[PDB]
């Protein structure tokens, strides 16, 4: 009856005039990067000694 | 690869210059001499070859039932078979590779399925200890079996022929003549000769320094940590 397409569409965090949304790993990129490189590099550290 | 007939001009330049047994034509030197100077080449290169890493060799010893100790000599090889000191041959050596009988120090030996034994692992079945340098106490000579010896060498006995060729890097070329010359000059127990024969001893150790401090002999070891991967350590 609606007279309109059967699909709903919500957005995460929304994009200024955009039908898409934008989802919360964006703004996390790098972060991940950065705090993995550092835990492998401990994790090195430890792992690549003599005990 | 030089020849000892090199070896004996180039001696007769730089080191043994002086010496009596020099040749008029200073090329050479005179056929009185050379038994005292080839027995100072063959312990100069003991020397080297004792320090350094520098001829690693693998000869294969098969295993025959009811001999545990497995001296390496060249008495029980194949190619140089002695029957009168060995009862049965059992290092394996093609004829243009005969054994030398030249063993410094055995480092690492495999098994015909592959499988590494340890060396002098008092708690270890499936070692084999070495009672003496240049032998091998296998304490269960299974069917079928040998081992690829990896050993420290020292290079082939230098029998006196003027074509045997010599394997040393040419780098450590200057320092096979500083002990030639140390050995030659300290024996004549003059004042002026002992004098020069620690200046010749103490420049090899200073060559040998240098040989050393700039990795010209693969002293240098670096290998990947297999270690990490087995204690656990996703």
């Amino acid at each position: 009856p609606d007279g309109k397409l059967p699909f709903v569409l919500v957005p995460y965090m929304p994009r200024k005039r955009e039908l898409y949304g934008e989802a919360d790993a964006e703004l996390l990129g790098d972060n991940q990067k950065i705090l993995g490189a550092t835990m492998r590099g401990m994790i090195d550290l430890l792992g690549r000694s003599a005990n | 690869m030089r020849k000892l007939s090199d070896v004996y001009k180039v001696l007769a330049l730089t080191s043994l210059k002086s010496a009596g047994f020099i040749t008029d034509d200073k090329v050479n030197i005179e056929a009185w001499g050379k038994p005292e100077v080839l027995a100072h080449i063959n312990e100069g290169l003991t020397r080297l070859h004792s320090r350094f890493v520098l001829r690693t060799n693998n000869c294969i010893v098969e295993m025959k039932e009811g001999r545990t100790d497995y001296p390496l000599l060249a008495r029980y090889s194949y190619e140089r078979f002695d029957p009168a000191k060995a009862p049965y041959p059992y290092i394996m050596d093609t004829p243009q590779e005969p054994f030398q009988e030249d063993v410094i120090k055995i480092l690492n030996v495999y098994d015909s399925k592959g499988i590494r034994r340890k060396l002098n692992d008092d708690h270890d079945k499936n070692g084999l200890f070495t009672p003496r340098p240049d032998v091998l106490q296998c304490m269960w000579p299974r069917h079928f079996e040998a081992l690829n010896v990896l050993y420290q060498a020292k290079h082939p006995e230098l029998t006196g022929d003027e074509n045997q060729e010599i394997d040393l890097p040419e780098t450590l070329y200057s320092a096979l003549e500083n002990w030639v010359g140390y050995r030659y000059h300290t024996g004549l127990n003059t004042e002026g000769s002992t004098a020069k024969a620690a200046e010749y001893l103490q420049l090899y150790e200073s060559i040998c320094g240098e040989v050393v401090d700039f990795d010209l002999a693969n002293g240098s070891m670096s290998n990947t940590n297999v270690l990490f991967e087995k204690r656990g350590w996703v």
